[PDB]
Formats: structure tokens, C-alpha cells, sequence
């Protein structure tokens, strides 16, 4: 997951901003002002049809300004079920506008204002039905839509904090002296929460009631509150300090996070996977504004900061969870957000594409067929990894209760294959050609299962002990010597190493395993044993290795990108620049051409030589022969009733170099042609010339091409076809030798001679067409019966 | 379905002419399991779940009279010991510190203290004995005292920490709030003695007061105090109540000196143990479950006290029933539930019942459910992809049998050594009785009304029963008794296995042991190739062909079908699909020069590299149609 | 402009209590990937004793 910046909106007219909400259904972002300065707009889409947009948008669809007011606002809440919006200011004005089918125009429909109090937080029932108010003083008034007040009570206790159930049956209170207490919905008091989170800082004696005030309370709705075997839900802030997290109201074994960071504003995700709290930070020696994300289980995941030496107040989140808006000072600040999306590209077309569930337990697979439009799904109960190669994929899961994880394997269409189980965290994996190496923070486990030329090592029958298909496991820092078989039980974990291992890289023949400190250290695969231990400044984050083992592109966790020369006991690091990289991939064809993509915006690099952008919002699939394939996982999140088109989703770029081949083709000749293509020389290159050489009814070009291609079966089809007479039978006989069938038949019915095309639908094997063509055609009964008892031998097949 | 005794403990240290006796009143379990506490006559217990030994020494001295009650804390960290020394002592208690138990704090009633309970929120303490009930929190250091008109027998706190339930031998059940105020009150003209609440649960999310009365009846009480309407009678006085965590069984014991199990509806399921003595006190030991666990949870945990001085462990194991016939995979879940597992999609499908259900048979687009003297059938909408489910039928006949297959228009029930036709309206129709007992059976297909079936005996002797023949077919002779029997799919040969794990292979047209293996669990015959046989051993499966060697693969699991490139393995109670590579066969049925053999293997779904290069072989053999 | 200017919720002297429309409802269609999480359907069993 990466997190990058985006458009800023500028300020409505200098003013300080505190307040921002984002709409779920219709995105219609909210940002009050200083004195009374409520905005309401419509935000630019990420993505525009297959290309960037020649106007860029840059057009505010609404932006009208709502004020109404004198003094300042500082709760502005968004109604999702319906249109109504909710403001309240310093006065304790509580004002809710609708929305009318006129020039965007917002009309007040609640005017209500409490004199003598302070408003402190409103808050709306997830089912957008109650509204709760509280005020400094005691009194809690909650209320429906229609305007018929529940009920209207007085607490003695001072409150701070708001919280609705995601059932909307039961309250949670906070204080400012700081304290949560849980009621009913009808204002009676349940019990209080005991809070473990604060350690060293409470007074010792009593924990209930200690003096840090409460920063934020968030409870993630569509969540379950009635079970414990769940990830947790409920997140309590303090205002400096430690953070807690719980998976129920009555939980007693807590989670605890602790920043350095003075917390203000805690959201969770719309899908529940990480939340983010934003606020000042003061481990840069001064006061620097930044939001952090973490998981459910939080690992702190990544830490965005502004430009700006100021404060972040305020973050909202898209209805998609792609975008995020945070209020700082007097503008909006737009963050970007790509999530790791666990996906798998094969070589034969078909994309696996992994999805997380509401339960945010389970997890689906979809197997998808890029030229059949084939769809398969299952269901897998819990991923950690997914990885793809040429024809198979990977998958990587986790089960409880035994502290193991399986490794399996499955084709396009996903038949499980030689599961495997070991008892090693699977921090890293890779999988190359014939093997799969999973590292955890200090082992190494490497499997093969391929032969060594093209085989299958698990159905294998000669002398007893085990050649082919063996399981090694070893320890990083020392037993460089592989081991034998391990089993899950012989095998042991405790031992502990103080340089832990960061990404993990693997080639046909070569291995190389990285270290925090700054080592990669390579290994060889006929024989494990350490060769050469090669030096990097900085710590890997993503690392990737070049075809015949030459070069490779180092990435570090700040984002910054270098390219380091491998060579025996040596460091050479060849000068790019290109700071803040995020995706790096070297061909596996071209030993020096690769892609990189930096913030949206993809570059095709070779020899040094960086090329021109294009603008993105994908991610790359592969790269092939000058080109390289892109797919909108995105819009396949988002898909409305089931269908999935290739010519939508994926997208091909080709390179330059292939442009130019393509342009010069189109309009000179074909001698200075060849004569431009001799340099090359490659297969695909080759293959396009001979297609278009073909596809002018010339001969003695596509023959030369043939020739250069090594391709005898290609030259046996040429001499069988220049033995015709008609300019007709030619075209039909390449056509349907290229892949496609059915512009032969039609080009056969408009010269006739049926018989002719019937006789090559029988030898292409095709026996339904070969029978629907005899049908009521000609009456022949003998063909006719001959046709019908090989379909019959065909289904009973 | 098991039961079997774990470790027992008796204490025979009888006192004639004192007071102190050797029984044994409750029996406190900790919420991890780790622990365990029992109370005898001037004595406390401490004990070991897993293995029967005292940790620590027993504690005499404490106190001068006899320990009435003993309670966790629902943390494993406080005790609190009732005597009728008119006074509770609480303890604090931590497995890791040199003192384990130590006194913490003593109280005192002006009478003999009868019941105490625990806040499983708060933690706070309410004692209730005679003249008297007391209220202790931890955090004041003060405790409440109230009078009341006779003594409350047993007292329960529910799950939720708000209320409070108290019964008095008089009749009177109360039910309070956690300021002791009179919510609810029930007068009854029996005795009042077991008590509890049912656990909280996301399916139910309410709290009701489950009561058992001395007049042979179980009562379900509401929080205002109206009764539910159950009333289940009884032919047994109930003594202790107890419900397991998430709320799905309820261990009831009493008269008869039986340790019975029950649903929350109130089915009764099993009975756990016979002392031949009352049993005062039986308790379950609660489970955690972790986030998105995997696990059958099978494993059931039960400790009795008697009143000879016994205190008994007793573990409690459910055997699997399954079946799979095609495309399906019907298996019980936790009792009284079914799931249709496809193992394409990996979706599953659940039917809930509320009695036990005994045998699961699964026919072309129709499943049957043995409930206990019910029978159900569903039906299947073919043309959709996914299938509905709609009750076609339902039997009300009860009926008992071990094995109860479901054929077209017919029932086949195996009781004993007989076997019993039933029709689906529940007449009975044919009876047929054999020598033994019939161990296996297992049905082939054929016109309705017209099943064949194949029959296993005790003493061995394999026989074929038609459904209008009415006159058993003996098929052939075995020395040992059979345990499994499958059938080739061109019914040409035939798989048995004995008691020692002995699988042998008959044929039919000539009665020989072509094929004789040692140690095999499970074996399974191909549906297509009809040759190829797939057995699997505790830890190795082996593929066998004809007159091939064996291939090994060391695969974790139990092969239960086979099916065209496809090998099902079961592990526990979870199923998994495996593919096999047919190229080794094709390459030695292309050794001796089979090419239709060959062609036949390799149109299992092979991979085209091996399709051209059979084809490249029968082209160069002189077999142009091939 | 305050198209009603009423007072609600009982926070006036005087009982004003007005009418919102809550015709117009907005409702969020569910992922097709999320409409496949109801692949387990619960089949009750008929208790008519």
C-alpha cells in the first residue's frame, strides 16, 4: 500500500478550515469555514474512460456557499440514508439543510437553536434514523428523523464523547475529566469501562477516572457486537498517548498502539481493514503534521506528511476508500491511496484477483480468462500470500489454532495441486519456474517442484530415497549449508537472529535474500551455499532481478530508487536518480529494458534513457515484447451487474520502438524494411513483418521472414500453398491457418463450392457445424449418417 | 457419542460421630481449564483437569465447619468459600506468585451462609444463607447486609452483569436488579434449587432464567417475570443446571444418579455417566475460540461430584457421519445441524434440525435426515445450477437402526442382524434376517423398485440382497469380519477390507485373491477407467493400475472418492480435491504396445504435450484412426 | 431564508413541532462479490408436532 498526494483545494477566502465531511453514496464533500463559511461540492473522478482527459476536468460542479451564520463552525455531519445535512456553530445553533431539485440550491429545514449551552459533539445513528445531542451541561436529547423527540434527559457527570452501536441499541459516553460509560437506549446506565491502554501515566490507585482527556472514540459499524471470535472494532484515543482497541464492548484482553503523536481524529475504513488517525507529530525536533495508518491488528503501515509545518485537522475518507481529504489550515488536501490488492497475473490469460469479504475473515478468488471471458470463483477462508507464474499460482494461507500455514497450488482453473504445510511465518514469498522460497523473520524454507528440464516432481517412481521434489529449510545468519527434509514437528523456530531479513528474490538459478542492515547475500540452486555478500546503504523494500542475472533495481522504504550491478564480492551503483518510486519491473526478454512507475505516471527505461509518461491509474500485469499489459482492478471492484469485457479493464501499451517498426512499415517499402529489421533481429519483430508480408498477397517477403524465423512447419505451409490457381482459396486457407474459421466459411459461401468448405470443417474436427451445415443443405444420407455417428462417438467420449 | 471415564479420585476418609462428613458439595472450574477446585467436609481441593493429582496440599484449619459452595471469578484469579461457620472468606489466587491462594478479605452473616454467586463484569460478591444475603464489592471495602423472611438456596448472576436471580426452598424466585430492588418476584409451591441464565448470543441476544423446580418440571422465566410457557416435565427431580458456553447443550443431572445431556429445546441427546448415586454437582469446562479459528471442537469435557465422596472426569467424543454420493458432500456439523458442501465452488449450504440427527444418506437430487423418530426428505431443482431444497415428504414412524439408506421409493433400514424395508408412506414392506450382524452395505443402482444392494456380515460372508427377490444371493466367503466393500464400476471386481487392515481384491467371474495388501485404511475405485484403484494408509495414498507398481505420493488424508482426474482427500472433517498426472501410465501402456488403453488414459484430461505425443506414436505404430 | 423556521426536538416554549419529508431515500446497492456472501443459506426444519 502507497499513499501520495493530489490536488489541493485552495481556500474559499483565507480562512481557517476545521471541519470536513465526505459523503458515501454521491460524493458531495462539506468543508465549513471561520465566519460561517459552509461549502459543498462534487470532487473530480480519479478516472475518465481509457485515457486522461483532454480538459483534465477542473471544473466544480457545485461550489455554493451556504453561510447563514456569524460565528464559526466546527461539527459538520453528513445524513447518508437521506439528503439532509447537519451544522451546528459556537452558539449552539443546530441547522439541517435538504436538498431541492432546483440550480443547487440548498434550503434550511431545521433552524433549531438551544440558548444558555454549548454544544460538544451531535452524532447520527448508523441507521439514519436518531440523532443524538449533548451539551457541556448534562442533557442528552435524542431524536428521530420526523421530529417527535425520544426523550430528553439530564446526567450529572460532565460529558465529552459520543458514540452510537452499530445496532443503535446502546451509548457510549465519554467525559472530559475521562471515563467511558456504556447505556441503553433509553438513557440507563449499564456499567464503565476499565481501561488498560494508559500504563505508567494513570494514578496507580484508581484507573477509572484518570486526568488525560479523551481524544476520540470510534466504533467501525457493520460490525458484530454479540461474538468474540472477531478482529477488533472499537477504537479509544487519548489525547496524547497510547491508543486501544477492542473486539467488544466487554472485552478485558486489550490491544494496544502507541504513537508519538498528539491524536486528534481516529476514522476507520468503509471496508473496516486499517483506520487513520491524524495530528502533529514532534519527533522531527518541531511540530510537523501527519496522519498514520494501521491495520486491524495494527502494524502501522505508513505515515503520510505534509508539506506544511502545521496541523492536520479533520479526515474523511471516499465512499470507495480510495481518496482521503484531510482539512489542513486554509486548504483541503486530497491523499491518494493504491492498497496492496493481492492479485496474480499467469502467462496463459487468466487473472486471479483475491477480494475481502464484510466479515473481514474470508476471502474470494476469481479466476478470470482474459480471451474466453471465463469466470470461476471459490472461497478461501483466510490468504496471506498469492503469487502466479507461467500456467500455475500459489496460494499462501493460514490456520488457527495449529500455527501452520498451507501452501497449494493451482492451475486456470484452480484444482488444488501438492498442498504443503509448514509451521514458518510467511513474511516474503517468491516463486520462480521451478521453485517457491518462503522467508519468515529469520528462516529460509525453499521447495521444489518442477523437474529439472519440464516435469512434475511428485508423481515419481524409481529408487527409494528422495532426488526430486525434496523440502529445505535453514536459518540465515549461520547454518549456510541447506539442511535435509524437515517435517513440521522435528523442525525448530525458537533460535532468534538480531539482522532480520526484509524481501526475498529469485531467478532460474539464483537466489538473493536481503537484510535490514543493508547484506544481500546470494545463493546458487543445483547446491545452496553463499557466494558473494553484497553491500546497500539503505534497507530494500521491493527489489527485483534482471534476466541472465546481470543487474537489479534496489527500492527503499522512503520510496527512493537505484539500480545495483551484481558482481563477484563488489558494489556498483549506476546513477538514476528518480526519487519517490513505487513499482519496478525488469523484462524478462530484453536483458536491459524495463518499467518503472512513479506517482501515477509510468516510464520505459533502457540503457539509462528514460523515456516520456503516461498517465496511469493502473497496475501492470506484465511486460512482454515491447509492450506491457495493464488492468483497472479498481473498476473490476466496482462492477455493477457481472459482466467483465477485456476491451474495458485491460489495457497494452507498446513501446516506441515498436511504434516506429509499426510506422515505417505502414508507409515505406519492404526492402528498407528488411534492412531496418536485420538489426534487431527478434521473434516478434519477425512475426509482425511476415504478418503484413502475408497479408499482402507477398510471398517471397513472408518466405524471407519465415526463413529468419527458423520456422520449418511455417515453410512447409507456404510450399504447400503455392501450388494454387484461383487469388480466393489462398486468402481462405491463410485466414483460417491464422487462428479464425468462420470469415473462411463465409468467403467460401460467397465463391461457393460447398463441399469445399465442408470438407474443412470435417477435418478440422468439428462435427456439430460439420452436421448443422448438412441439415436440410443437400439430403446426402450417407455423409449425413458418417457425420452423426462421429458426434455420437465424440459426446460418448 | 463415546464416553470414557479420564481419572478418578475418591476420598474414603469417613469421620462416625462428627460432624465433618466425606461428601462433596460443588466443584469450581476455571475458565482456561487449567484448574480445578473441589470442597469436602473441612477441606479444599485442588486439582489438575488433565491429570488427576493435587497440586497443593489439602487446606485444613481455615475453616472450622463444612465448605458449602466454591466459585472462579471468571478470571481464575479470587475464591470465595462459603462455611457454615457463618462466614465467606474471599482469596486471591495467581498460578505464577510463591503464595498460590491466600486469604484476602473475611466477612460474616449473623446465620450460616447457603449460596454464593459472582458478578462476571463487576466481580462483585453476593452471599445469600439463612436470615440473610450480603453484597461485597471490591473497590469500597463495605458491605451491604439485608434481612429477608427464610434462605435462599442458590443465587446466579446473569451473563449481562445487570441482573440478579435468588431461589428459597419456599417456592419464592426473585429476580433483582444490581441495586437489590424487587424487579420481579414468582411464588411456586415446591422447592427451589438449580438456577442459571443462558448464555448471550448473537443468533438470540436475550437473557431468560431457566429454574428447575422440585415437582418434575423445568421453567423458563422472562425479566418481567412471565413465564415462557415451556414447562418441560421431568421423570426425575433435578439437582444442578448447567449450560455449556454459547449456549448449546445443558448438562442436567439429579435423580436416578444419572448425568444426562440435553439441547436448549430440551431434546435429550445422551446420557454422560450412572454413579448409582446422587450426583450434587456436574459442570462443563468452557472452550475459547479464537479469531477465524478452524476446528471440529468435537472434544467435550464433563466433571461429577457424588455424594458417596467420588469426583469424576468424564470426556465426551461425537463420531463423524457423512455422505457423498456425487457432486455433494452432506456431513454433520455440531449436533443437530447438516452442511452440503460442493467441492467446485467450496460453497456450503445448512439445514438446522433441534433433535440428534443419527444417519445422513444422500440420493440423485435427494437427501434424507434420520432425526430421532422423524424422517425428512428434500428434493433438488435441477435445472438451476445452485440447488433448493423442499420438504417433499416426512415420516412420523419411529424408527431405530445404525444404517438407513434412502433408494428410489424405498427406505432400507439395518437393525441388529435385520434388515428392514421401509416404504416411503412408513409401512413396513420386507424384512430380511441373516446370521450376524450386518456391518457394511452399500447400494448400486438399477431400475426403481429393483436396487440391488451388497451385504458384509460379522462372520465375513459377503451376500447380495435384491429389493422383489425377497431371497438372499450368496456372493462369496470371507474368514474375517468386513468392515468396507466397494464396488468396480463395471461391477467386475470387488474391494474388502477386515478388522486387521487387510484389503483384498476378489474377482467375480472366478472367486481368487488376485490382490492381497496389509495396513490400508480407506480405498476407492475409479468411475471411468473402472481398473484404476486409489487406497489410502494412515499416511501414504497409492495409486494402482493393472499389473503396475504402485505410485506413492505422501499425501496427509483419507481417500474417500475417485473420480475422472480427481483424487478426494478428507482430513478430520474437511474436504479437498487433488489432481493426478496420468502420464506414467500412458508411458507404460505404450511400452507394451496397448494404444487404445493408452488413448483411454490419456483422454482423462491429460496435457496436449503428451496428446501430440501419443499421437506421434500411433502414427508411427501404423494406427492412423488413433 | 429559512424556508419553515420552526423550532424542534421540544426546545421552545410553545409546541411547533414540524414535518421533514423523508421521501427521497438513498440506499447503497451491494457488491456483486459481496452478494456471493449468501451462498449459505439457513434452512429452518418444520416443528409442526
Amino acid at each position: 500500500m502507497f499513499v501520495f498526494l493530489s490536488k489541493k483545494i485552495g481556500m474559499p477566502n483565507n480562512a481557517k478550515i476545521e471541519a470536513v465531511c465526505w459523503n458515501k453514496e454521491q460524493g458531495w464533500i462539506a468543508a465549513g469555514g471561520e465566519k460561517g463559511i459552509l461549502k459543498v461540492l462534487k470532487i473530480e473522478d480519479q478516472r475518465q474512460k481509457d485515457g486522461s482527459n483532454p480538459t483534465t476536468t477542473g471544473q466544480l460542479l457545485v461550489n455554493n456557499t451556504l453561510e447563514y451564520h456569524t460565528s464559526n463552525v466546527y461539527l459538520v455531519t453528513w445524513n447518508d440514508r437521506y439528503r439532509k445535512l447537519t451544522s451546528v456553530e459556537e452558539n449552539g445553533i443546530i441547522v439541517v439543510w435538504a436538498y431541492f431539485r432546483e440550480l443547487q440550491l440548498w434550503k434550511e429545514e431545521m433552524i433549531n437553536d438551544r440558548k444558555k449551552s454549548v454544544v460538544r459533539d451531535l452524532k447520527w445513528s448508523p441507521d439514519g434514523q436518531k440523532v443524538c445531542i449533548a451539551y457541556e451541561d448534562g442533557a442528552v436529547i435524542v431524536g428521530s428523523v420526523e421530529g417527535s423527540p425520544l426523550w430528553r434527559k439530564e446526567f450529572p457527570h460532565k460529558l465529552a464523547l459520543i458514540e452510537w452501536s452499530p445496532d443503535s441499541k446502546m451509548m457510549i459516553f465519554g467525559t472530559p475529566e475521562g471515563e467511558v460509560r456504556v447505556y441503553d437506549s433509553q438513557g440507563m446506565e449499564m456499567q464503565r469501562l476499565k481501561i488498560h491502554c494508559l500504563q505508567k501515566l494513570i494514578d496507580p490507585s484508581k484507573s477509572f477516572s484518570p486526568d488525560l482527556p479523551l481524544a476520540a472514540i470510534d466504533w467501525f459499524p457493520q460490525a458484530k457486537m454479540y461474538t468474540d471470535d472477531t478482529p477488533p472494532g472499537l477504537c479509544i484515543a487519548y489525547q496524547c498517548g497510547r491508543v486501544q482497541l477492542m473486539k467488544n464492548e466487554k472485552d478485558d484482553e486489550p490491544v494496544l498502539i502507541d504513537t508519538m503523536m498528539k491524536i486528534f481524529t481516529v476514522k476507520w475504513n468503509p471496508s473496516g481493514s486499517m483506520f487513520a488517525i491524524s495530528g502533529t507529530q514532534d519527533e522531527n525536533g518541531e511540530l510537523k503534521g501527519v496522519v498514520q495508518f494501521y491495520s486491524n491488528a495494527g502494524h502501522h503501515l505508513k505515515t503520510l506528511r505534509v508539506p506544511g509545518s502545521d496541523r492536520v485537522t479533520g479526515v474523511s475518507w471516499e465512499g470507495s476508500g480510495l481518496r482521503i481529504a484531510m482539512a489542513v489550515n486554509q486548504a483541503i488536501f486530497f491523499a491518494n491511496i493504491k492498497p496492496d490488492h493481492k492479485w496474480a497475473y499467469m502467462s496463459d490469460g487468466t487473472l486471479a484477483f483475491a477480494y475481502q469479504k464484510i466479515d473481514r475473515v474470508e476471502y474470494t478468488i476469481i479466476f478470470w480468462d482474459t480471451i474466453n471471458n471465463k469466470k470461476n470463483l471459490k472461497f478461501v477462508k483466510n490468504l496471506c500470500c498469492l503469487r502466479a507464474s507461467g500456467d500455475l499460482c500459489c496460494i499462501v494461507t493460514e490456520l488457527i489454532g495449529y500455527d501452520l500455514w498451507q501452501i497449494d497450488l493451482c492451475n486456470s482453473i484452480g484444482s488444488p495441486i501438492d498442498s504443503k504445510q509448514i509451521n514458518i511465518y510467511p513474511n516474503a514469498v517468491t516463486m520462480t519456474k521451478t521453485h517457491i522460497i518462503v522467508c519468515s523473520q529469520d528462516h529460509v524454507y525453499a521447495w521444489q517442484y518442477k523437474n529439472q528440464v519440464e516435469r512434475l516432481t511428485t508423481f515419481e517412481q524409481q529408487t527409494g530415497l528422495r532426488r526430486v521434489g525434496r523440502e529445505q529449510a535453514w536459518f540465515i545468519d549461520k547454518e549456510n549449508d541447506s539442511n535435509n527434509q524437515y517435517d513440521k514437528d522435528t523442525y525448530d523456530v525458537e533460535p532468534q537472529s538480531e539482522d532480520v531479513i526484509c524481501t526475498v528474490a529469485a531467478n532460474e538459478n539464483f537466489l538473493l535474500v536481503a537484510r535490514i542492515s543493508g547484506t544481500i547475500n546470494v545463493y546458487t540452486f543445483p547446491h545452496i551455499s553463499l557466494e558473494n555478500k553484497l553491500h546497500i546503504q539503505t534497507r530494500p523494500s521491493q527489489m527485483s532481478l534482471n534476466k541472465d542475472a546481470t543487474r537489479l533495481a534496489i527500492i527503499d522504504h522512503n520510496g527512493n530508487l537505484n539500480i545495483l550491478k551484481i558482481t563477484p564480492q563488489g558494489d556498483e551503483l549506476l546513477p538514476f536518480e528518480k526519487k519517490e518510486c513505487w513499482f519496478v519491473k525488469y523484462s524478462d526478454d530484453i536483458p536491459e529494458s524495463f518499467v518503472f512507475m512513479e506517482r501515477s505516471r509510468m516510464y520505459i527505461v533502457n540503457d539509462q534513457t528514460p523515456e516520456e509518461p503516461i498517465i496511469t491509474e493502473g497496475y501492470i500485469c506484465q511486460y512482454k515484447d515491447f509492450q506491457v499489459k495493464i488492468v483497472y482492478l479498481d473498476d473490476i471492484m466496482k462492477s455493477p451487474d457481472g459482466v467483465l469485457r477485456k476491451e474495458e479493464l485491460t489495457l497494452e501499451i507498446e513501446a516506441n520502438i515498436l511504434k516506429d517498426i509499426k510506422d515505417q512499415l505502414y508507409k515505406k517499402s519492404m526492402q528498407e524494411m528488411f534492412i531496418v529489421i536485420k538489426q534487431h533481429d527478434n521473434d516478434c519483430l519477425w512475426r509482425v513483418y511476415a504478418k503484413k508480408a502475408l497479408e499482402d498477397n507477398d510471398f517471397d517477403s513472408a518466405e524471407n521472414a519465415f526463413v529468419q524465423c527458423k520456422d520449418y512447419a511455417s515453410l512447409k505451409f507456404l510450399q504447400r500453398v503455392r501450388e494454387l490457381d484461383d487469388r480466393e482459396r489462398q486468402r481462405a486457407e491463410i485466414q483460417c491457418y491464422f487462428n479464425k474459421v468462420e470469415e473462411a466459411e463465409e468467403i467460401y459461401n460467397k465463391i461457393e463450392r460447398r463441399d469445399l468448405s465442408i470438407q474443412m470443417r470435417m477435418k478440422l474436427g468439428d462435427w456439430a457445424q460439420v452436421v448443422d451445415q448438412i441439415r436440410e443443405g443437400t439430403g446426402q444420407d450417407v455423409e449425413l449418417q458418417k457425420a452423426r455417428l462421429e458426434l455420437g462417438n465424440y459426446y460418448a467420449e | 457419542m463415546k464416553c470414557s471415564e479420564l481419572w478418578t479420585e475418591i476420598i474414603p476418609k469417613n469421620d462416625p460421630n462428627s460432624n465433618i462428613t466425606n461428601q462433596v458439595w460443588s466443584c469450581s472450574f476455571n475458565n482456561d481449564g487449567s484448574i480445578l477446585l473441589a470442597c469436602v467436609g473441612d477441606a479444599i481441593l485442588v486439582y489438575d483437569s488433565f491429570t488427576g493429582n493435587l497440586v497443593n496440599k489439602a487446606i485444613r484449619g481455615g475453616q472450622k465447619e463444612q465448605i458449602n459452595c466454591i466459585k472462579f471469578s471468571k478470571d481464575g484469579k479470587r475464591f470465595a468459600t462459603a462455611s457454615n461457620d457463618k462466614t465467606v472468606w474471599v482469596w486471591s489466587f495467581d498460578v505464577n506468585k510463591n503464595p498460590k491462594l491466600a486469604p484476602e478479605v473475611k466477612y460474616s452473616h449473623t446465620d450460616k451462609v447457603l449460596c454464593l454467586a459472582f458478578n462476571p463484569l463487576t466481580h462483585q460478591i453476593f452471599s445469600g444463607g439463612a436470615q440473610d444475603y450480603a453484597l461485597w464489592t471490591p473497590d469500597q471495602q463495605s458491605i451491604e447486609k439485608s434481612k429477608f423472611k427464610d434462605k435462599i438456596i442458590t443465587c446466579a448472576w446473569s451473563w449481562d452483569g445487570l441482573y440478579l436471580g435468588f431461589g428459597t426452598m419456599g417456592g419464592i424466585i426473585g429476580i433483582r436488579n444490581r441495586a437489590l430492588e424487587q424487579l420481579a418476584e414468582i411464588q411456586r409451591s415446591f422447592p427451589i434449587w438449580c438456577m442459571d441464565w443462558t448464555p448471550i448470543t448473537p443468533d438470540y441476544q436475550n437473557s431468560v432464567l431457566v429454574v428447575g423446580v422440585w415437582e418434575q418440571s423445568i421453567a423458563h422465566y422472562n425479566i418481567q417475570g412471565q413465564q415462557l410457557g415451556s414447562d418441560k416435565k421431568l421423570t426425575y427431580d433435578p439437582i444442578d443446571i448447567n449450560f455449556s458456553t454459547q449456549g448449546e447443550f445443558l448438562l442436567v443431572s439429579g435423580t436416578n444418579n444419572k448425568c444426562t445431556l440435553y439441547t436448549r429445546e430440551g431434546g435429550f441427546l445422551i446420557d454422560v455417566a450412572t454413579k448409582n448415586d446422587w450426583v450434587w454437582n456436574n459442570k462443563l469446562k468452557p472452550v475459547i475460540k479464537e479469531a477465524g479459528s478452524v476446528a471440529v471442537q468435537d472434544q467435550l469435557h464433563v466433571a461429577l461430584t457424588t455424594n458417596d465422596g467420588e469426583i469424576s472426569m468424564f470426556k465426551i467424543q461425537q463420531l463423524t457421519v457423512h455422505a457423498l454420493e456425487g457432486d455433494k458432500y452432506a456431513y454433520r456439523d455440531n449436533l443437530t445441524d447438516i452442511v452440503v458442501q460442493s467441492m467446485s465452488s467450496n460453497q456450503r449450504i445448512r439445514l438446522k434440525c433441534k433433535e440428534l440427527v443419527k444417519n445422513i444418506s444422500i440420493y440423485k437430487d435427494k437427501l434424507a435426515a434420520h432425526l430421532t423418530e422423524r424422517i425428512l426428505i428434500y428434493g433438488t431443482s435441477s435445472e438451476d445450477s445452485q440447488m433448493k431444497y423442499k420438504l417433499h415428504k416426512r415420516i412420523v414412524k419411529k424408527v431405530e437402526a445404525h444404517i438407513l439408506e434412502i433408494v428410489s421409493n424405498h427406505l432400507i433400514a439395518c437393525v441388529k442382524n435385520k434388515v428392514q424395508l421401509y416404504q416411503l408412506s412408513g409401512d413396513l414392506e420386507k424384512e430380511w434376517v441373516f446370521d450376524s450382524r450386518v456391518n457394511c452395505i452399500k447400494i448400486i443402482g438399477g431400475m426403481p423398485n429393483k436396487e440391488g444392494a451388497y451385504v458384509g456380515l460379522k462372520n465375513g460372508q459377503i451376500f447380495k440382497i435384491f429389493v422383489d427377490n425377497s431371497f438372499p444371493i450368496p456372493i462369496l466367503n470371507h474368514n474375517i469380519s468386513i468392515k468396507n466393500i466397494d464396488a468396480s464400476q463395471k461391477r467386475k471386481r470387488l474391494a474388502v477390507v477386515d478388522k486387521n487392515s487387510n484389503l483384498t481384491v476378489y474377482d467375480l467371474s472366478n472367486k481368487e485373491q488376485v490382490f492381497q495388501e496389509m495396513n490400508i485404511v480407506s480405498c476407492a475405485f475409479n468411475n471411468n477407467f473402472d481398473d484404476l484403484l486409489a487406497f489410502s494408509s494412515t499416511d501414504t495414498t497409492f495409486i494402482r493400475c493393472s499389473n503396475h507398481p504402485p505410485l506413492s505420493q505422501k499425501i496427509s488424508g483419507q481417500v474417500v472418492g475417485f473420480k475422472a482426474n480427481k483424487l478426494f482427500v478428507l482430513n478430520d472433517n474437511v474436504m479437498s480435491t487433488i489432481d493426478v498426472s496420468m502420464t506414467q501410465t500412458m508411458i507404460k501402456y505404450l511400452e507394451r504396445k496397448e494404444f487404445q488403453s493408452a488413448y483411454e488414459i490419456s483422454l482423462l484430461g491429460v496435457t496436449d504435450q503428451d496428446f501430440l505425443y501419443l499421437g506421434n506414436e500411433a502414427l508411427i505404430a501404423t494406427q492412423f484412426a488413433i | 431564508m429559512a424556508a419553515k423556521g420552526k423550532q424542534g426536538w421540544g426546545f421552545g416554549g410553545k409546541d411547533q413541532n414540524v414535518k421533514i419529508d423523508t421521501s427521497q431515500q438513498d440506499q447503497k446497492k451491494q457488491n456483486i462479490w459481496e452478494q456471493n456472501n449468501e451462498d449459505l443459506i439457513f434452512v429452518p426444519d418444520l416443528t409442526q408436532e
